[PDB]
């Protein structure tokens, strides 16, 4: 069970999943913020 | 003139009556409904004069003492009057011993407690109504 | 009886008891209530030492400490209220400078954190410094890593404790992130909300539908489809306002000879000349070359007073022989005569500011394809739309380039919302629209009417000029228009939300097949994070699920105008029918709570809350229905501005204008001024560094509040007055919503049909009785 | 009249009686309910003068100490007078060891906690009423 | 004043007892309910002067620390300076390894959660009454 393996591995660690989710949020926010700044420059000028 | 204005209740006598009730409930006294109710009515009679009021108190205090003595089982006043010479001639120590034996200190403690209770309840509920009600109920029970 | 107490009790205590009884009786208490009150009071005196200084201090502020208990008026079960309030006082809570300063400095440091971070990233200005292939590869691995991590946190099964820990941690992270300002914080909160919502939807689709009982299966499918639609609408709304453009004005060339020609339009049908006078005066006061601006009044009534006023002041006046297509037709008819390169359109009530066209038209002379520019009527949706080139016309306070406007054959007349359809047509030809959130400047009945017409106009815009199947629109604009149409359709999900708890409590189905606590541990995170992120995006000072309840109840009210498009109903049968079902659901739920199995008991409680929510929302819809037609006040804006007053004696009184109108002004004068009515005075008004003197006559004096009226002014005087006055450079909410729902139910009991009037009256009576025991601070 | 102004209650003596209640529940006390009721009645009796009230309390402090001595199983004073020769012959360290063996620190801590609880509860609950009620109930049980 | 507003509450010490309650649920405490009640009474003692209040709290801090020492299963002083020689003889790395093994960071996270909850509740709800009630509950359970 490849996908039940990770669920079993991280089942007892909500702290680790919270940290990983925060990292993913910040990272995806950075890429989206870069893209939106690019589009904002393309539209303002 | 006006009569009903003088019904102030038994006042101090109320305590005395309740004292008798205690000795009646403790079984150490032989209650006489007739003389006790007569004494209550005699003290409760509305007398317009203050001088008559004080004179009635002065007359009743020794009469009340004699009534209390008669209600006990001690020898009658005539017998003690005849034997007073010997009683005074008897030894002081044995007289004190007899007095101490006669005096049950539990009764004195209960009487002090009832004195305080009467003084406290003489500010909220008129004790006269309840005392007269208990007297009348005792008379009714004795009749039946 | 007085005889019994007189014989039983000594005269002093008898007199005091009689006095207390009579005092209770005079204040409207019945004899039984009075006697019970004296009994409870004597018990309190015998048990509680009410003579102690502590209890004297308790008694002296009885009203504040016991607000809902009337000391002078006893009522049965008052000791229950006393015990409840005393328990609350026992439970409730009753070096400060250093702690407060440290805390405030901590928020202020956290608030200035974005500026410091921006400066530090500025000195390392910098993806962007790598080659195109390297940028693509790095961004791809970055995005794939982030998305796989997000998917893992979305699809992770937990026990109650681990789940609760995860929710607490994410809620705390959102709370810290919300405090820090900036667009990066908004994006981070949006991503968090998306992750939590995806987790909730994944759990609902994978663990909550019941496949054993077909009725519960069907109910769960309908409810889950409604939840999916709501989540889609929320995500679309997040995308629409993800990144507001925050456009700033590009200054016009310093050479005024290079500036264009503008035609201002004021279309009026029934407004009084008092309303249109201010608009025309302020339009004449706009800073712009005189030969490069022409003002037009388009009066559909042909009022002669408007003609005389326009001729006296010089503005152009044109009337129509025929009046087809209402305001759009009026503007189209007027457009045959205007010759300027730009057309500005103003509502009668909207006052144009002097700095309007100078701030607006720089973008027109800068960007060629910009055919539209819009200024705020009074939001954040338009700023987000401008990012995607989807800002739509609102009918006023906008400038349109003349050539593109004539290209599409004038303002659209095939929809009630001519403004949005005109914006659509401009966009479909490849033209751009703009929006500047810079100030340039009622009754909720008009608010509901305008929402109704907006919904109907979007319906017809989809019907005739379908954005989905139409040509010439970019994807983001289609998403914006589709999001507007979807948001105008949110009635069926709300009906499903109202009916589902009854689908459990009455039919004993299992529409959502999961333990109750599990239900709370996947759903409450969703609404909490959605509310927090929406609050950050809008930035409103007041922000909560209570505030959200407010728009849900003002959006359930227009459910049937929008549905018909494809005051009257809130009292009609099909509505009190639903309310009565929600009501019998409560009694049936109490039956299940007491007489049903304990294993399901908590589930019933959950539905209780849900039904209670429904009971509020429905009670809201009726309430507004009667408060819409109750507002009586008119235009009255109270703002502080230092004016001056000189008597006939010349004593200069600097003052503050409290209120103003074309008829006159009511001002507050600092100090004691013996101003007499009828005295010719000079009012000095401040416009920037200039001071203008208007002679007035005092009509009313309320102490320091002085009312002044204007003598017949002149054209220049009128323009100066309008420029100096109007063309300026300008847990609790849960309780409020509870009161709103209660007042809605009371009005429903007042106005419903009798057969349900009685039931609603009884319900309101016991609701008030139950609330009567609630502890209060 | 306003005789209630002279019914001041037990005040600090409440703690006194409360202490005894604990030692009654702990079995350390040989209770005499009638003497307790007598002491409560005497300390509750209304004396019009403030100086008379203070003098009554000053007189009652030795009487309360003697009554508390009588309520415990400790040896009588005459035994101490008789055995003072034996007591003085023991060394100071021996007396310290004996008293430390006698001092039950749990009861001292309970006394401290009860004192704090009484000082806090005298605001909200009439302690004198409850003390007199408990004394009356104990006397009723020890009689009937 | 005369009405004794000097019942200022436990304040920060609240959290103190809360921690012990949690550690009573975790089983790491050799709890002494009587000493905890005495300590709560000592901290809750109404003192009028603020200087004496601060002095009382400052002396109570080491007393509270010693009480926490006593209520845990960590060894008494004699063992501490008996093994201090071995600890000194051990390397610093061994001490760091023992430290890393000794801490159960899960209970530290739970304690931090309790700290945040206590701060919020003290912002909203007086917890001193609840703490005192739980202390009497423990004492009542131990007694009976």
């Amino acid at each position: 069970p490849w996908f039940e393996r990770l669920w079993y591995a991280l089942a007892n660690h909500p702290i680790l999943l919270a940290v990983l989710a925060a990292i993913s949020v910040i990272l995806l926010a950075w890429v989206l913020w870069r893209l939106l700044r690019i589009i904002s420059r393309r539209r303002l000028n | 003139s006006s009569l009903w204005q003088y019904w102030r209740g038994l006042s101090g006598w109320n305590f005395y009556f309740l004292v008798k009730f205690g000795l009646l409930w403790a079984g150490y006294l032989n209650f006489h409904p007739l003389l006790n109710l007569v004494f209550a009515a005699f003290l409760l009679m509305p007398l317009p004069r203050y001088s008559l009021h004080r004179l009635r108190h002065w007359i009743a205090l020794p009469i009340g003492f004699a009534l209390f003595w008669h209600d006990t089982w001690l020898p009658g006043p005539e017998s003690i009057m005849s034997q007073g010479s010997q009683v005074a001639g008897f030894s002081t120590d044995y007289l004190i011993d007899l007095v101490t034996r006669f005096i049950n200190w539990q009764m004195i403690g209960a009487i002090f407690v009832l004195l305080v209770a009467w003084l406290f309840l003489s500010q909220w509920i008129r004790i006269t109504v309840f005392v007269v009600a208990i007297l009348l109920w005792l008379n009714v029970l004795t009749l039946a | 009886m007085s005889i019994l107490t007189r014989w039983l009790l000594i005269p002093p205590v008898n007199a005091r008891l009689i006095g207390r009884y009579r005092d209770y009786r005079r204040h409207g208490a019945s004899a039984f209530s009075a006697t019970l009150g004296c009994f409870w009071m004597i018990l309190a005196w015998i048990f509680i030492p009410l003579e102690h200084p502590r209890w004297q201090r308790i008694r002296a502020e009885h009203k504040n400490l016991y607000p809902h208990i009337n000391a002078s008026r006893p009522r049965p079960l008052d000791p229950v209220r006393y015990l409840i309030q005393t328990c609350w006082l026992l439970i409730g809570a009753s070096a400060f400078s250093g702690l407060q300063n440290i805390r405030g400095r901590y928020h202020q440091w956290m608030n200035e954190l974005p500026e410091r971070v921006s400066h530090k990233t500025q000195h390392l200005d910098e993806l962007g410094h790598l080659s195109a292939g390297a940028r693509r590869l790095i961004l791809g691995i970055i995005v794939t890593f982030s998305l796989i991590l997000a998917l893992i946190c979305v699809t992770q099964p937990f026990n109650p404790l681990a789940q609760f820990i995860f929710l607490m941690l994410l809620w705390g992270v959102a709370l810290i992130v919300r405090r820090m300002p900036g667009r990066f914080s908004a994006l981070m909160l949006i991503v968090l909300s998306l992750t939590v919502s995806c987790r909730y939807i994944w759990w609902r689709y994978t663990s909550t539908l019941n496949w054993d009982d077909p009725v519960s299966l069907v109910c769960g499918l309908i409810l889950l489809f409604a939840e999916t639609y709501a989540w889609i609408v929320l995500v679309l709304g997040y995308f629409q306002v993800v990144w507001p453009l925050n456009r700033q004005p590009v200054p016009l060339p310093k050479d005024m000879s290079l500036w264009p020609s503008v035609d201002i339009f004021v279309p009026t049908y029934n407004e009084d000349l008092n309303v249109v006078k201010n608009t025309i005066y302020a339009s004449l006061g706009i800073d712009w070359p005189k030969d490069k601006l022409n003002i037009w009044i388009l009066d559909d009534g042909g009022r002669e007073e408007f003609r005389q006023f326009a001729q006296n002041v010089g503005v152009k006046y044109i009337a129509r022989t025929t009046h087809e297509h209402a305001k759009a037709g009026n503007i189209n008819n007027a457009l045959k005569y205007a010759k300027g390169e730009f057309v500005s359109i103003f509502d009668c009530d909207h006052v144009p500011t002097r700095s309007f066209l100078q701030m607006t038209m720089g973008w027109f002379l800068k960007e060629k394809q910009l055919a539209m520019m819009q200024t705020p009527h009074h939001g954040l949706v338009q700023d987000g739309n401008d990012m995607w080139d989807a800002t739509f016309f609102c009918g006023s306070c906008a400038v349109i380039r003349r050539k593109p406007l004539d290209e599409i054959g004038g303002i659209a007349v095939e929809t009630v919302t001519e403004d949005a359809h005109t914006s659509l047509r401009l966009h479909r030809r490849g033209y751009t629209s703009a929006y500047m959130r810079i100030p340039q400047a009622e009754s909720l009945s008009a608010h509901i009417g305008q929402r109704i017409r907006w919904a109907r106009g979007m319906v017809q815009i989809f019907r005739l000029d379908n954005p989905l199947t139409g040509k010439g629109l970019k994807f983001a604009q289609r998403l914006c228009y589709v999001n507007a149409m979807f948001h105008f359709l949110s009635g069926i999900p709300r009906l499903i939300f109202l009916t589902a708890p009854l689908a459990f409590l009455l039919l004993h189905a299992y529409i959502i097949y999961a333990p109750a606590l599990m239900i709370a541990l996947f759903v409450l995170p969703h609404m909490i994070h959605a509310s927090l992120t929406n609050s950050k995006i809008q930035g409103k000072y007041r922000h909560s699920f209570w505030s959200e309840i407010y728009e849900t109840v003002l959006a359930w009210y227009i459910a049937p105008p929008t549905l018909v498009a494809l005051v009257d109903w809130v009292i009609s049968r099909p509505y009190i029918f639903l309310v009565l079902l929600n009501l019998v659901g409560v009694a049936v739920g109490i039956w299940r709570y007491f007489y049903g199995p304990p294993t399901e008991m908590l589930t019933v409680v959950v539905s209780m809350v849900w039904v209670f929510y429904n009971l509020i929302v429905l009670g809201g819809a009726v309430a507004v229905s009667v408060e819409s037609k109750q507002v009586r006040r008119s235009h009255r804006v109270e703002m502080t501005m230092p004016a001056a007053i000189a008597r006939e004696d010349g004593h200069l009184f600097s003052c503050t204008v409290q209120d103003f109108s074309d008829g006159g002004l009511g001002i507050k004068i600092n100090g004691q001024a013996q101003i007499l009515e009828g005295q010719k005075v000079n009012l000095l008004l401040k416009r920037g560094q200039q001071e203008y003197v208007f002679p007035t006559q005092v009509a009313r004096v309320m102490g320091n509040e002085v009312g002044l009226k204007l003598m017949p002014l002149t054209t220049q005087q009128h323009i100066d007055f309008v420029q100096c006055t109007f063309a300026r450079a300008d847990l609790e909410s849960l309780l409020d919503i509870l009161k709103l729902g209660f007042r809605g139910y009371r009005h429903l009991a007042e106005f419903a049909p009798s057969s349900v009037k009685g039931i609603f009256r009884v319900l309101t009576s016991l609701v008030s009785w139950v609330v009567s025991f609630i502890p209060r601070r």
